[PDB]
């Protein structure tokens, strides 16, 4: 509605719909970047007036779709280890300290961990 | 020849002794997003891909704001 | 030094009078470019963004040994420059 | 004077035929598109490492002439010029000479990235960036070489544009 | 040999816990730690603050970030400093974060604009964008040090930019082309026919000094004087007064504080005024015997003073008791006038009372020191004076002037503009200054330019441009004479090289670049016979840049 | 080896009168040949306009002073004679050659642009 469309936001208000060709994506409406420029915007120019809008380009956001993925808990320990999560074709292995009290996202893949002790509490 | 689906295309190029119909779950692509029905290349037709720049310009103008003297 | 070496380089006419070439030093050696234009320089391309450029120099840079071996250069081509003496 | 124009009569790549003669004049454009759609003589233009790979779809393994294929060394005998290879600044006077020998109908084939948009030599002194600049192109083949099946699949879409040709029946619906 | 194992032992041990993100490190182009890992090592084998992006899981220690605060620094407006020391990726700058590699970034040498010091500074860019701002060495000013202020104000010249000419059209400004904007100032400026005093220009912290000269030619061939800086002087003119050079500049300069004994404040904050010089004092006052007494505003510093109280009346005990007599014993003594002095009501008080101090010692004035400096906090002020650029009467400063053309002035809440009078503002951003406008004329940021600045040293420090100027903004001057074809006032300066030729008839220390001419000992004497509240209420809201900056939002 | 049609030995030649006659001849060849480069590059403009553009080209820069940088000048422009004269330079180069070509206020240039 002409507000949101261009503007970055970390969730949005409404709930997004997959047949909306004027969202920045199918599974989102705002754009995830202060510079990124909204889609809204971007088809209105002059090469997309015959150009058909529907067979154009709209990959699925990627900051919904982890989002969606349960935060990863640990059991009685401090340190989690994260490297892709698919074996040797992933991300270079990294630790990530628990000491701080919310969920800490790892480097690459965007995952979340926790502690057994503040399952609860991260998860208010 | 464009019509021929990614998984299938990498086998009718004598690549794989696997149809992608026969492969082991553990092997797969598990993807979090619907995988609509294929779609070839798009040349000579109105629906064909259109480049632009998904960067905002870099430089911001300055909004027109008057306050009359005290 | 005397010698209008410039008829024979084949260079354009905007390099001997619209055009200056920085003299400075980054630890041991001195190296020439070319000041950026005052328009044109870069504009944003419309198209994809592409940082496109009219200024044919701004990829140019000449390693040199020793301060008065640029400044010989400089003169030989019949140059406009300048000298930044680097802080101690 | 008098004067009433339509507002809902579509544009010709859309309207259908309606009478007997939208028939015939599409009669005429297939008989006439798939003649040239099927003697397609190209124009031997191989300049550099792109042209190894022109040759190889003449090779008994793709055999280019099953489909009707037969280079033309002569720009009149020859219909398409794929420009293959790097145009530098030296050739491109050239080139437009010979492009503009070529009898309508003609048709220009970019294989390769050097003669699509300048490829390894963009920033060269001495190459012009993109064939683009000197003739009309009406299909771009990618690559560095392009594989010969990726010329073929570009030879085979431009075949499909020509047999959407519809020269005959724009006479009669659009002009 | 033997001893390459040392190097394949330190390396080997700093690499042990050390974590896998060179690709993500914000800058894994250049830490120490890859650099001396190659070409010495093997080749098998809580937050802090809204500016620094702590991750002290990349550290390899060395406490140079604790090291350094409590040496220089010492809430802190030089704790940025530490992303500049640390060689690992360990505490990365925020702002910047994620968003260049160094092997891109182009580099332009050049100097800040935000304060009076004029340090030197190093700036990458990236395309027509400055991405980060970094120091470079020089021990004449700086010696690798700037403020918060500085190094995070980048981001400012992105926002609120003036790339147009506007014209008001009942009370919101229009885009409008430069044929008409050049034209309306025109048009509207013989509707009301401005007479000799009833012209006006007010020239702004951060307009240079091409335009601070360029202009006067405009306002003379037009018949104006009413022409000063956006400060309040109370004093119509200056109190120190543009006649001597002497008057408002640092003779000793910044390389003649490490060697001072006794320091005097004149009303002044010297933390929040000049951070790389306040740092400056405190790395003297560690070791040495310095003593620095308090006359002005109570403050919070990052050293004790010799405090006095907060009145004028402090001071007139001062140069006559034990505060001033170990002032006759420096050898080196300093006194410093802040930038807060000609603003406050008993500014003429300041220098009768302080010059006499002057005039009577000979150990104060010697021919290798200058015991009397002042500190000012702008960098057009110096320029202003030694080009004067400043009107000299009371009568003419009471004026109700129809025509005030502000050139980069900002600070003008004070300064009573008529509400009739026709206000044309020539600047590079949208704010205070702004509004007051009726046809703007966009200018330049002082990375685009090359403009020649002078410090509150004297010192002629220029600038190599680094960017474009945005939209179809043109260069300060430029306007101004494209203005003077308007009016039938033309210069006849035609290329920045004749504007340089104009300031070689003002003065010869204006086209002596990183060269500063200063005042003989046998002339600094006489100017010293002319002679016979803290003024910055916001440290992140100072200049232009600051106030439209989306960084310093994070600085309230 | 045989080398081509009007070609000369590149020599660095000692003396300041010799490299006078040498050019003096060179100017000749080219207004011989007026007639030539008109019919060959079926070029636009008739034959006293190519004698025109040539002595243009002539007088501009007769005023050269370096011996060292004299010859330089004669063997480059012993070049262009040769490639002209060979008939080698395509059409479009000297039909460009020739149509190469007072300049405007300080307001003009103030506000398209200026460089
Ligand atoms: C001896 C001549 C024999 C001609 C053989 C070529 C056939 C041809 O040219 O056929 C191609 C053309 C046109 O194509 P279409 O498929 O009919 O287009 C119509 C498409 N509808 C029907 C789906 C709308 O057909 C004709 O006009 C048929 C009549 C000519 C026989
Ligand atoms: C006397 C003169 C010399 C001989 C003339 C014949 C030369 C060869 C003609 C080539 C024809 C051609 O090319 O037809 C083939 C092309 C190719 O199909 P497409 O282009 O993709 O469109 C077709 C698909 N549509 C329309 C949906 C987009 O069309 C056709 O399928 C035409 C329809 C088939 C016609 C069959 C019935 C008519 C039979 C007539 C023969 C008894
Ligand atoms: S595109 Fe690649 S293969 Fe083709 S000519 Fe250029 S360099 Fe050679
Ligand atoms: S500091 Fe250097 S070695 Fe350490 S992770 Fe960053 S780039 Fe790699
Ligand atoms: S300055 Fe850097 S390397 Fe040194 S102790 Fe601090 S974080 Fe570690
Ligand atoms: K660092
Ligand atoms: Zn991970």
């Amino acid at each position: 509605s002409t507000k949101e469309l261009t503007t970055a936001r970390i969730k949005d208000i409404s709930k997004p719909d997959e047949n909306n060709l004027q969202q920045q994506a199918p599974n989102r409406i705002s754009p995830w970047s202060k510079s990124q420029k909204p889609r809204a915007e971007a088809q209105d120019n002059v090469r997309f007036a015959v150009k058909d809008l529907a067979k154009q380009p709209r990959p699925y956001a990627a900051i919904d779709l982890i989002y969606k993925q349960p935060i990863r808990y640990i059991e009685h320990d401090n340190v989690a280890v994260c490297d892709g999560n698919g074996g040797a074709q992933g991300h270079p292995k990294v630790y990530i300290n628990l000491d701080q009290n919310k969920a800490i996202p790892c480097g690459y893949c965007g995952l979340r961990f926790a502690q057994a002790a503040f399952k609860e509490d991260i998860e208010s | 020849m464009s019509e021929v689906e990614p998984g299938w295309h990498y086998w009718l190029a004598y690549g794989t002794d696997v149809p992608p119909n026969q492969l082991k779950p553990e092997e797969k692509s598990v993807r979090a997003y619907p995988v609509k029905k294929h779609v070839p290349n798009l040349t000579y037709t109105d629906g064909a891909y259109v480049p632009y720049n998904t960067a905002r310009p870099k430089c911001a103008t300055w909004d027109p704001k008057v306050t009359e003297r005290p | 030094t005397d010698l209008a070496k410039e008829l024979v380089s084949g260079a354009p006419k905007e390099l001997i009078t619209e055009r200056v070439a920085r003299i400075y030093q980054e630890t041991e050696t001195w190296k020439i470019d070319w000041d950026i234009l005052n328009k044109g320089n870069r504009w944003e391309n419309d198209l994809m963004g592409y940082q496109s450029s009219s200024d044919y120099m701004q990829g140019t840079i000449l390693k040199f040994d020793t301060r008065e071996g640029a400044i010989r250069f400089a003169k030989g081509q019949g140059w406009d420059y300048y000298i930044q003496e680097p802080k101690v | 004077y008098s004067s009433d124009l339509p507002t809902d009569i579509p544009v010709l790549s859309k309207r259908p035929h309606t009478n007997l003669l939208d028939y015939t004049f599409t009669t005429f454009d297939k008989m006439k598109n798939w003649a040239r759609k099927s003697s397609f003589w190209p124009m031997t233009f191989g300049l550099a490492c792109c042209a190894v790979e022109m040759m190889h779809v003449s090779a008994p393994r793709y055999d280019q002439d099953r489909l009707g294929i037969i280079f033309r060394a002569s720009p009149r005998q020859s219909d398409i010029m794929i420009v293959a290879g790097t145009v530098t600044n030296k050739m491109a006077p050239a080139l437009r000479q010979v492009y503009d020998q070529m009898p309508y109908p003609r048709w220009v084939i970019s294989m390769g990235s050097c003669a699509n948009g300048g490829g390894y030599y963009h920033y060269s002194y001495s190459v012009v960036r993109g064939v683009d600049r000197i003739v009309p192109v009406d299909i771009y083949v990618p690559g560095c070489p392009p594989t010969s099946e990726a010329l073929m699949y570009g030879v085979f879409q431009l075949q499909k544009k020509m047999m959407d040709g519809q020269t005959h029946r724009m006479w009669y619906r659009s002009y | 040999p033997k001893i390459k194992k040392a190097r394949e032992g330190v390396t080997e041990m700093l690499l042990e816990n050390h974590p896998l993100d060179c690709p993500v490190c914000d800058q894994g182009g250049e830490c120490d730690l890859q650099e001396q890992s190659l070409r010495y090592g093997s080749d098998r084998g809580k937050a802090i603050g809204p500016l620094i992006k702590t991750s002290m899981n990349r550290c390899i220690h060395c406490t140079r970030c604790v090291r350094f605060l409590n040496d220089v620094a010492g809430n802190s407006e030089l704790s940025a400093n530490v992303i500049d020391l640390c060689p690992v990726g360990a505490l990365t700058s925020k702002p910047y974060a994620f968003r260049a590699r160094p092997w891109e970034l182009k580099r332009t040498e050049t100097i800040d604009v935000h304060d009076a010091l004029g340090s030197n500074v190093r700036v990458d860019t990236r395309g027509i964008e400055v991405m980060r701002v970094l120091p470079r060495l020089n021990d004449e000013i700086n010696e690798e040090w700037i403020s918060d202020k500085t190094r995070f104000a980048c981001d400012g010249l992105k926002t609120q930019r003036l790339t147009k000419p506007l014209i008001r059209q009942g009370n919101t400004f229009v885009d409008a082309t430069w044929e008409e904007a050049l034209a309306t100032i025109a048009e509207g400026f013989q509707k009301v026919q401005p007479k000799e005093n009833e012209i006006k220009a007010i020239v702004g912290s951060l307009t240079d000094l091409e335009s601070i000269v360029a202009l006067k030619d405009l306002v003379n061939k037009l018949g104006s004087e009413n022409v000063s800086t956006d400060g309040d002087a109370t004093t119509v003119p200056p109190a120190h007064g543009a006649d001597f050079r002497s008057n408002y500049i640092f003779n000793s300069t910044i390389d003649n504080i490490e060697e001072a004994d006794q320091i005097l404040l004149v009303g002044t904050n010297p933390r929040h005024e000049a951070a790389v010089l306040n740092a400056r004092i405190r790395k003297v006052w560690l070791r040495s015997d310095l003593e620095v007494h308090h006359v002005g505003e109570e403050f919070d510093s990052t050293f004790e003073l010799n405090h006095l109280g907060s009145d004028v009346n402090a001071l007139a005990k001062a140069l006559t008791g034990e505060v001033g007599k170990k002032l006759s014993e420096a050898s080196k003594p300093l006194i410093i006038i802040g930038s807060g002095v000609t603003e406050t009501q008993d500014a003429e008080a300041v220098y009768a009372t302080v010059a006499k101090f002057v005039t009577s010692n000979a150990n104060i004035v010697t021919p290798e020191w200058n015991g009397f400096n002042l500190l000012h906090r702008e960098a057009s002020r110096v320029g202003a004076l030694d080009v004067g650029f400043t009107t000299q009467s009371p009568e003419v400063a009471n004026t109700k002037a129809k025509f005030i053309y502000l050139l980069g002035a900002d600070e003008i809440v004070n300064k009573d503009i008529p509400k009739d009078a026709f206000v044309v503002y020539q600047g590079h951003h949208g704010d205070l200054g702004a509004s007051f406008a009726d046809v703007i004329l966009p200018g330049s940021a002082y990375t685009e330019k090359t403009a020649t600045y002078v410090n509150t040293e004297g010192r002629v420090q220029s600038t190599r441009a680094a960017t474009n100027p945005p939209g179809v903004a043109r260069e300060d001057w430029m306007i101004i004479r494209a203005l003077s074809e308007y009016l039938g006032a033309t210069l006849p300066y035609d290329n920045l090289y004749e504007m340089r030729s104009r300031l070689a008839d003002v003065a010869p220390h204006l086209l002596r670049h990183e060269v500063v001419e200063p005042v003989s000992e046998g002339i600094a004497k006489v100017g010293f016979q002319s002679l016979v509240k803290n003024p910055i209420e916001n440290f992140y809201f100072t200049d232009v840049i600051s106030k439209s900056s989306p960084t310093m939002a994070k600085c309230v | 080896t045989n080398p081509t049609a009007f070609a000369q030995t590149t020599r660095y030649v000692k003396d300041s009168t010799e490299m006078r006659t040498l050019v003096l001849n060179l100017y000749r060849r080219y207004l011989r040949h007026s007639r030539g480069f008109v019919n060959n590059y079926n070029l636009d403009i008739p034959a006293s306009q190519v004698r025109t553009k040539i002595r243009q080209e002539f007088e501009r820069q007769r005023f050269v002073k370096d011996l060292p940088l004299k010859n330089v000048l004669y063997m480059k422009a012993q070049m262009e004679f040769q490639e002209l004269v060979n008939f080698w330079k395509q059409q479009c180069h000297v039909m460009q050659y020739f149509e190469s070509i007072k300049g405007d206020s300080f307001v003009q240039k103030f506000l398209k642009g200026a460089q």
